[PDB]
């Protein structure tokens, strides 16, 4: 769309509703340029004295995001709610954004 | 109340009950009432079914809160339970305010 505009909202909640709860979770990240934009490929031989140190791979000039974590996704205070009363839980689903880009 | 709970105008009424009287072996008549019964008792079942309203906590405390825990350091027996003699064990008074909210 455009400059003067944002591209989305904040939004961090738990809505517990029966038999599911919805967790949402924002925040702010930064993005360095990597490797200066280029692929290296990357190796080691054997450190500490074990060769299964060893290896051969690539770097490249892509970050990710990672939310595999459950402090991600619960405030210490849901997961006491959840512990403290429930006989189990399962991930259903998953939304992602990003949003609000700046360069 | 003093004492807490409910006060009511118009509180559950009063439920009484007796075992009517028998008369035991009376031969003549007399205008003087009947002063001997045949001795007795009774026993039965009673069941009370009551229906409560909840109100829902809705808070948005971060931190884990207080909860009311079954905690014993090295229990000789297990509390709210009949112990050897069969009969039953509390050994502390379980108030109600574990929850927490802002002013």
């Amino acid at each position: 769309d455009g400059v003067g505009n944002a591209s989305g909202d904040w939004h961090c909640d738990s809505t517990w509703m029966g038999d599911r709860v919805v967790t949402k979770s924002t925040r702010t990240w930064v993005l360095p340029s990597y490797n200066n934009h280029q692929y290296r490929e990357i190796k080691s031989g054997s450190v500490d004295g074990s060769n299964a140190n060893a290896y051969f791979g690539y770097s490249t000039p892509w970050g990710y995001f990672d939310f595999n974590r459950f402090h991600s996704h619960w405030s210490p205070r849901d997961w006491q709610r959840l512990i403290n009363n429930y006989w189990g839980f399962r991930p259903r689903s998953l939304r992602v954004k990003i949003f609000n880009i700046q360069v | 109340p003093a004492m807490g709970g409910f006060g009511l105008k118009h509180p559950p009424p009063m439920m009484l009950i007796k075992n009517t009287p028998v008369p035991g072996n009376i031969t003549s008549f007399s205008d003087v009432p009947v002063s001997s019964f045949i001795t007795q008792y009774s026993t039965g079942q009673v069941t009370v079914e009551m229906e409560w309203e909840l109100k829902k906590e809705n808070s948005k405390r971060w931190n884990p809160e207080i909860q009311y825990t079954n905690n014993y350091n090295d229990p000789q027996f297990v509390d709210f339970a009949p112990d050897s003699t069969g009969e039953y064990r509390t050994t502390r008074p379980i108030g109600t305010r574990y929850l927490t909210r802002p002013l």
